[PDB]
């Protein structure tokens, strides 16, 4: 059954996930080729901006959503609330992200992801952070990046952390895993079997900092299967919106790319 | 003992939330959604055991049982809740500590008190010294954050069960360690449990946070609900929610158009 | 080597001024005054590559070379840029560094990169990363103040001087310690000079200030003009200033009855 | 083929190892009830025990032999592979070849013995491919079982707290104890280390040797010819590991032993 | 170039024994045991060994003669090459004569090889001009050979890492490792340090020899009891580094080592 949650995340390769917080953008981000969206009740730039406690979103403003657009839904459920999660599985919705950017409930431990039916996503800024979430029933997972702030360098660090111990450690003496999952603090096991596959047993991708096209593009050159994006404090939401999603389907493109970017208005 | 009668007392209120009053009509509010009782509180400032017409007057407007706060080692004002007969007092962290050296000697009163915890040997000090219950203190203010409170709850219940499992000849070296009294922790150990009611409190907010600390395994929960849109509203949610913590449906239902928490 | 040809595209830039726009209003301006390049640029906040329908536009309203800035490392960036078919990249620290371990492998584009730099190994780095051309980074912001732009210019040229009459044996440890590619060390030691354009930038303010960096023996300077008071007046100034740089008389009448600096 | 070798192993269970670095030494420990024997030859640099000796060992008795390789100093271990020893010790008591990697013990068909201080090292050493661990004290000759009983304790009692332990929170606890997460689970759901579990070091006495196990040991090492006479002594101690919670027993074993060291 | 040829000239002593002899009789052992070469040495300040010393070790034996010089000695070597050695070692064994500057090597006809603990220092040799690289371990007599195998493995590892590095990241990685970006781009194309990679330091019995050999070494240098016996132990082990049986024969009996 992780094999298969694992499985259902597959669909989302090439994806470009959005945050929102209601219908009409929720609406708009399908209308524009988001594969998924990810309601909520803030978006992160106001949860940094205007502070308080982030929490789940209300049951309603998740329904009004799931019956909105046809693409896959998704909600966050804080660190290591798994009654959070719960209520997220009962109303139905594809995803649940255990997310980092919403008020941390437990510092001591994560949701147990197992224990539900439904696949989670979890963030993470290295190999070891990631083998961990995904022990824990993470069937895919993305990098912390940087959240609310419309740079992209910390994504970028992460991604690279990520790709580049893993390259590490695909052409590792065998005897020498060991120790090496001693200093990542991750299951030996789990190690082993990203050496064999060369990547992440589960679909990865990058999330934190993207704003404009070329920062989609460098994510997906980098190495990523899809971007998350919380556009709508932008200018014109749908054009860029549109543009991003353009943007990962034609990554390697710079023709296209310089093409989606042309007048998209002011990011943030 | 009269120390079980009041452990006894307390046990009456397991499945229950326990929700905080200021005035006639906030009770009157928690008692009509469900309240198994009413701790009656003032509201920076200094904090101190509320007036007794105040709570003189809730007593009076509800047929929960009430609760009363008296500062740390403040024993006069818990002589005079007390006196004033409610069911409950709460030796609180929450208002001004008035003896940062010693708490109340509550093995001198008949009312079972309540103390709060962030560990086990807090909470078996505060049980010796004569807590008839616990609750894990948690993020105190009005922070609407679970987190310590979580982490208040996991250190205890964990604490206990690494205490269960122990060789006999190192639960010496424990009590040491905890600074705990030894047969009272030797107590715990027998039952896996500690010997009183153990509720959580600070930073339940939601229906969801309610039944989170029910099933990481206590006995309820207290709640700050007034700094809500729909008090009424929020607070059945969350009697409903402790009362139906395992079921998610449930739980979904209560959640739904709630109003803005804080 | 492709990079000889890019190397060579620098080079007819030596002994003007690169000044920076942000409209098209501003690129007429710099053109007409004499600039031998403009710069696009977007102008706290994060900052990144500008948009293509302006880097378009101005390449359009002017008939000297288009130069455009990408954050460190955003190599998707540069490629668009690329794609716009601009004349010069320039990998800027003056922007939101967006890779802080990595800059743009500039072997893979076929644009001619500029690079910022501090001394000399900053700058023998860029080079070897694939940079066509250097600028002595200075003080970033709009300070004014040409202090570390002195200081940046002194530390390369001075070290370039000690590298040139080295003993033969000690270049390898001294490729060692300024962290710099050997035979790029070794070349630039035959040279006598950093072996691409080497221009000055960073708080050039006023004829005096550029015709500093030319007689420190820099190939031209950068301006950041538009927040002075006759922007033409003080651009045709700085041109006439980096053209006549050894002829004080003439630095004098460029400097007369300026207006207000920033 | 690893649970083989675990399997194996078991076959220690209820026994002393004696440390001798001759054929009279493993001689007296077989005469005297020793289960089993580990040699070697032994400041300066300690390292693998001569080929030769081994031999002259294996020949002059019946029981496993057990030999020492240095910490990740493979090669030392398929010579003794290859001499065709029962068991190969990847022992710190010897001077270490690898100070950041040790024998990848699943290259192997000889069973593996590692050393640990903890539950985390333990767990370590077996995803590696020990097929058993045994519980360090002193390294040194020191005949002072302090080390060793607070390796013992801290050992099983993290395997106690593992074992009650909120599922939810194995995760982290095998972070902590960077301990793969699969052997902490198998480790929790079994109660108890999925191998076979002897005290070292320090070992001296009848005493020393009986609270090992009393302590939950399987066995003991011991290294007996410290002493005044090493028959008598290691006799006491096999005695001692036989019959451990017969006090009357111990104080008849411990009766006129010489002095010790 | 003149470097190819050089870097030729010690591929010859792929897969041997270089044993350490400061005598004509220890050099004759070490010969008749099959030592592929021998290192000319005297044992305070040590120097370069005394060319009569060198000349007498030159004649006694047919197989390539190595000697030491003093770390950025260049005289020391300018007279090594005149008399004629088959190799030159900038030992950092023998005390140093230059803290900040070694040896330019390519200067030089005779072959040298440097030592190293790890890649960049290494390489840095190289640029200098070194045509072989031996790791090494603890540079006085202590028979151990952990700081050796620690060396070896950093080298072995960060080449490998190197190998599969994302190109654009391998000149900050050129950066780190002070190392001519230029070599670091080489060795990561050849998935190998583009010159011969003697382990050396701590080498005292077959097995380690043979260790050393299993962890991707070219060969080893070597350091009472029975000489010429474990001599050719060691020999033996390192022609037959996979042959845990010959190890085991090898090594039985050698008394005892040092």
């Amino acid at each position: 059954p992780f094999s298969v949650k694992v499985g259902l995340a597959q669909m989302l390769r090439g994806g470009v996930i959005m945050d929102v917080v209601n219908a009409e953008q929720a609406r708009i981000a399908e209308e524009a080729g988001a594969c998924a969206v990810m309601a909520l009740e803030r978006v992160p730039a106001d949860i940094r901006a205007q502070g308080g406690v982030a929490r789940m979103s209300d049951p309603q403003m998740i329904k009004e959503i799931k019956q909105a657009v046809t693409i896959p839904v998704m909600a966050a459920a804080r660190i290591g609330h798994f009654v959070e999660a719960q209520i997220l599985e009962a109303i139905g919705i594809d995803y649940i992200d255990e997310s980092e950017v919403l008020t941390l409930a437990d510092e001591d431990h994560h949701i147990n992801k197992h224990n539900f039916r439904i696949p989670f996503v979890c963030g993470c800024r290295n190999l070891g952070e990631a083998l961990r979430r995904i022990r824990e029933g993470a069937a895919m997972i993305r990098t912390k990046g940087e959240a609310g702030t419309g740079n992209i360098i910390e994504a970028v660090r992460h991604v690279r952390s990520v790709n580049g111990d893993i390259r590490v450690l695909r052409n590792m003496d065998d005897d020498e895993v060991f120790t090496f999952a001693k200093k990542l603090a991750a299951p030996y096991d789990l190690v082993m079997q990203t050496k064999q596959l060369g990547r992440l047993p589960v679909v990865q991708f990058a999330a934190g900092g993207v704003a404009t096209p070329a920062d989609a593009a460098l994510m997906m050159q980098l190495g990523c299967d899809g971007v998350f994006v919380g556009i709508f404090k932008s200018g014109d939401p749908a054009r860029r919106a549109r543009a991003i999603v353009q943007a990962v389907t034609h990554y390697s493109d710079p023709e296209m790319l310089v093409e989606v970017s042309c007048g998209l208005g002011e990011a943030m | 003992h009269p120390f079980s009668v009041k452990v006894g007392l307390a046990q009456v209120l397991r499945g229950g939330a326990i929700v905080e009053v200021s005035s006639v009509n906030q009770a009157k509010l928690a008692e009509s959604a469900g309240a198994c009782s009413v701790i009656v509180s003032d509201p920076g400032g200094v904090r101190r055991m509320p007036d007794p017409v105040l709570i003189k007057e809730v007593k009076r407007a509800v047929s929960v049982p009430v609760m009363a706060r008296a500062r740390v080692g403040h024993f006069v004002e818990a002589q005079i809740l007390e006196s004033l007969a409610v069911d409950y007092i709460d030796e609180s962290e929450i208002i001004s500590v008035a003896d940062d050296d010693h708490f109340i000697n509550k093995h001198n009163f008949r009312s079972p008190f309540i103390c709060g915890c962030r560990d086990t040997g807090e909470a078996l000090r505060r049980i010796r010294e004569g807590a008839a219950m616990i609750r894990i203190q948690g993020d105190l203010t009005a922070t609407g954050n679970i987190a310590e409170t979580v982490k208040n709850v996991r250190s205890l219940m964990g604490e206990v069960r690494v205490l269960n499992n122990m060789d006999d000849d190192e639960v010496f070296t424990f009590a040491k360690k905890i600074s705990a009294p030894y047969d009272l922790v030797a107590q715990t150990k027998q039952m896996g449990r500690v010997p009183v009611v153990q509720f959580a409190s600070g930073g339940i907010t939601t229906p969801a946070d309610a039944a989170l600390m029910m099933q990481l395994g206590c006995d309820g929960v207290f709640v700050g609900v007034f700094d809500g849109p729909d008090p009424f509203k929020k607070l059945r949610s969350i009697v409903q929610a402790v009362q139906h913590y395992n079921d998610p449906h449930v739980l979904a239902e209560m959640s739904s158009g709630l109003e803005n928490a804080m």
